[PDB]
């Protein structure tokens, strides 16, 4: 949408209201751990064919090592993302966080595989030995992974930064948000005066999460395209057995039945040359595809150390807006974050001035912006409109009133003067 | 015996990739199913020849009724005893179970970590009294080996006719 | 291990490459010297070409994994350059980027085909428990701390920094006033010392 907001050299727009927004973000961490056996696949339990494969050197020694290097790596990728806490913290038995509910994300003491109320939905929107192909099971089961997210999340609501910097310390949540507010340059007096309103916004934003995850038909597209690619690359591998590759018959068994060894060996080599070359294609595809997952498994590793275990000043990564934290959530083959950010709203305009003339000396603001509501001038913080009387407690003196342009005339009240009288 | 219902004309059954899934009896006309004998990867768990010569063989995804035998989600361990303790596991088997050399090879349910609980009251804070400086190393690979191969040297081998 | 594996993987992928020259690929002999003096040249190309298409295919493979493995190093070399630019030539506020704890500085050390850092961090220890309060009333006005936390040991309220004990008597310069204290939930009364 086209927009054009008016700009003036002595005009500033300071927001007067905030709006807490919770935005999800889905990343893939690991994929299926496949493994292929050549003799069962290429040969097919044929002793005559097994001797022919020896002529091709050691092509399948590496083809089992290549599919194993990207098999232990997947179990490694899950380690950095989740296993970043030495000790498994536990939720306190009494939930009194000053109005914040957290029941939508905390573990649920109910039917087994004790996941959260949101993790249950995420496990429903994403949801074998035939010849050589197998599927190895992951080292970290979904039950154990859910405990890792039930230790980071269950502790970050009580300590904050302290997990990444030694033994955990106790801070009430009603006071922890004051730390978060002060990070974005907003004084803590805003929080305590608006605890009830913020808690309602915090709970309402989380409530819309599972009501929007279920509303959209496909919200897990990032985590589903990974599964589709793996299934598509595995289905095509099996169909390669139904191709002759230049031989009389696609199936290797009947060739030995009706052909002499002097002639069968000539045409079996067509199958072995084709099938072996048809297997190295997927191995190279997997190696490139695995490198595209580790590039995202490392992005989520940092986004769990920086967004979760602390407040990140990086703009527009830990959610869009002024970032505070991010409650991590499990996923079948990935991680789902819940970034809690601030989006200012309800804007108002004022006329500004870089300095103030009082007794021939400039008065720049110590912390805040000079604004006026039309007649009188005030000092307000950057991200929230709170006017205060201009005194020496929030201004400093430097230079002379002849070097910087745009100064207005006003009197800075000295708080010490009325005390003497 | 074939679970599926067939017809008296089709003899051979195929599912995917020219696999003879079902085959019809030519005399009794009782159509059956053909499946090969169960397969399984033989994974050898060893603590190294330097320590000792002992092996806990694991067969991939087969119950312990068709092969101290222990049954796991990834298969069955034969040669290792399962103990109800839980340590930071040594040899990663899979499905939340590992092995270690300690009456030699023992299978665990690996522990995530030392469980801790902290009380958090709305009017309680904890501020440290002291600091502890520490130096933690970190190792990263920067460069590789600058290899180079003469392609003609390989395939031909100083042979003009080749 | 992160530096030993890269040396071993390249040395092993190269070692398993040379061993591929002793494979028949269907020819009578795996060595090209004897196949020349034993076969007549109209009959020679059909058997040599088997080695041509077999050795070339092997060479085409290991070149590909070198390209893939080089991406695993370049991606790990841009990260190393980031560590040198940020943690060594400055102080980084990123959490757990350069060590468990709060970062101070790093010392880079050389290594064969790699680099080793020495991250110096803080791990606060020996914590002691207290009762706290978000604000303090005084003459019908709230009092929020400029920098620190209101901390009491049972009798008197102090103001201490978030990572150490600097308990000073609460004064008008350690706190800032923000309206009447009727909306703050859980405020505890105390007398704010006037230093004037
Ligand atoms: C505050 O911001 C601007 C300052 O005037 C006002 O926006 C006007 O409407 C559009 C953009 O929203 C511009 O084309 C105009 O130039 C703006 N200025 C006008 C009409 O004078 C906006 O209305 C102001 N809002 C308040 C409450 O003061
Ligand atoms: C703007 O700030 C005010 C209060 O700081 C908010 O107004 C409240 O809105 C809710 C419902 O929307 C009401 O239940 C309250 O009674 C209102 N309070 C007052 C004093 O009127 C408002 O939510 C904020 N606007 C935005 C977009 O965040
Ligand atoms: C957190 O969630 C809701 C907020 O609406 C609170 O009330 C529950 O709402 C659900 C309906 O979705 C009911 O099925 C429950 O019976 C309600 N009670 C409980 C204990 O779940 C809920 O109380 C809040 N949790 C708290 C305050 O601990
Ligand atoms: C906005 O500027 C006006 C002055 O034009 C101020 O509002 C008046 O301030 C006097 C105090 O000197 C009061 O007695 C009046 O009741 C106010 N009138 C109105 C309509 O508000 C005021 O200083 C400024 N508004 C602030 C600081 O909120
Ligand atoms: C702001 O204040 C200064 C001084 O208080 C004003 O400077 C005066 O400007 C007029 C016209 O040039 C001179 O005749 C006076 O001599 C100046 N005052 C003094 C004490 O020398 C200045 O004009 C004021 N500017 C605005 C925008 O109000
Ligand atoms: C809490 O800390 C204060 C500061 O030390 C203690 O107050 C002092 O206690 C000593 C004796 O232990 C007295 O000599 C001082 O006169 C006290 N100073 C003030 C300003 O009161 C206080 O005793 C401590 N409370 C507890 C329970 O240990
Ligand atoms: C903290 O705030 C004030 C301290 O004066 C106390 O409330 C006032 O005093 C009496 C009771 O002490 C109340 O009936 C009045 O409503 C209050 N008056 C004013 C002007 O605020 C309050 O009791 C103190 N709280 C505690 C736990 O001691
Ligand atoms: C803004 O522009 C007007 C027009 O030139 C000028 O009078 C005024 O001094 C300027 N103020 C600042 C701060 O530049
Ligand atoms: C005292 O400190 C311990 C931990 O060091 C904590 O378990 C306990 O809750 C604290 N008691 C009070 C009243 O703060
Ligand atoms: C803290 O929680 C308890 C609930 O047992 C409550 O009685 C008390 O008033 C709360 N303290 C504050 C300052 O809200």
């Amino acid at each position: 949408a086209e927009n054009s907001v008016a700009y003036s050299n002595n005009s500033i727009a300071i927001p007067t209201n905030f709006t807490i927004s919770v935005t999800t973000e889905i990343l893939p961490v690991s994929m299926t751990k496949t493994s292929v056996d050549c003799t069962m696949y290429i040969c097919g339990d044929s002793t005559e064919c097994s001797n022919l494969l020896l002529q091709y050197g050691s092509f399948c020694t590496q083809l089992n090592r290549a599919l194993t290097g990207i098999a232990v790596e997947q179990d490694k990728n899950t380690q950095e993302v989740f296993a970043q806490v030495k000790q498994i913290y536990k939720t306190p038995p009494i939930k009194d966080f000053g109005g914040f509910n957290f029941s939508q994300i905390l573990p649920d003491p109910s039917k087994p595989s004790k996941r959260s109320f949101i993790e249950d939905l995420l496990f429903n929107k994403v949801t074998q030995k035939f010849n050589g192909l197998t599927v190895l099971p992951p080292l970290l089961t979904d039950e154990m992974i859910a405990q890792y997210t039930s230790a980071l999340l269950a502790g970050t609501i009580t300590s904050g930064w302290t997990f990444g910097a030694g033994a955990a310390l106790q801070i009430p949540f009603a006071m922890q948000m004051a730390y978060r507010f002060n990070g974005i340059g907003v004084t803590q007096n805003v929080l305590y005066e608006n605890q009830k309103l913020i808690a309602n916004q915090f709970n309402s934003a989380i409530g819309k999460i599972q009501d929007s995850l279920s509303s959209t038909a496909s919200a897990l597209g990032k985590l589903q395209d990974v599964v589709n690619q793996n299934a598509q690359a595995l289905n095509t591998l099996v169909k390669q057995l139904s191709s002759n590759f230049g031989a009389i018959s696609s199936v290797l068994n009947d060739i030995l039945s009706r052909l002499d060894p002097p002639e069968a060996e000539v045409q079996i080599d067509r199958l072995i040359t084709g099938r072996l070359q048809s297997l190295q294609t997927y191995v190279t595809q997997q190696l490139i595809r695995a490198a595209e997952i580790r590039a995202s498994a490392n992005l989520a590793a940092t986004k769990m150390s920086e967004c979760v275990l602390g407040q990140s000043k990086r703009v527009d990564f830990c959610g869009k807006g002024y970032h505070l934290m991010s409650f991590p959530q499990s996923a079948p083959h990935g991680v789902v974050f819940l970034h809690v950010t601030y989006v200012p709203a309800q804007e108002k305009n004022f006329t500004t001035a870089p300095a103030i003339c009082h007794d021939g000396k400039a008065h720049f603001p110590r912390e805040g912006v000079f604004v006026s509501n039309g007649t009188h001038w005030f000092v307000t913080q950057r991200n929230f409109y709170e006017p205060q009387i201009i005194t020496t407690d929030n201004t400093f003196v430097s230079g002379n009133c002849d070097v910087v342009i745009g100064i207005v005339n006003n009197t800075v009240y000295d708080p010490l003067q009325p005390e003497l009288d | 015996e074939s679970n599926k219902k067939f017809l008296p004309f089709q003899q051979f059954g195929r599912d995917i990739a020219d696999t003879t899934d079902a085959v019809r009896d030519p005399q009794t006309l009782e159509i059956l199913d053909i499946t090969p004998c169960s397969f399984g990867g033989v994974s050898v768990i060893t603590p190294g020849t330097n320590t000792s010569n002992q092996v806990a063989v694991l067969y991939q995804d087969v119950n312990c009724t068709e092969v101290n035998v222990f049954q796991t989600r990834a298969g069955c361990l034969i040669g290792a005893e399962h103990v109800n303790n839980s340590y930071e596991c040594d040899i990663p088997i899979g499905a939340g179970i590992c092995a270690s050399y300690q009456q030699s090879i023992i299978a665990y349910t690996m522990s995530l970590g030392a469980e801790n609980s902290v009380a958090y009251s709305n009017n309680s804070i904890a501020i440290p009294t002291n600091f502890t400086i520490s130096v933690t190393t970190e190792i990263l690979p920067v460069s590789m080996t600058k290899t180079s191969v003469d392609c003609t040297m390989y395939i031909c081998g100083d042979s003009t006719e080749c």
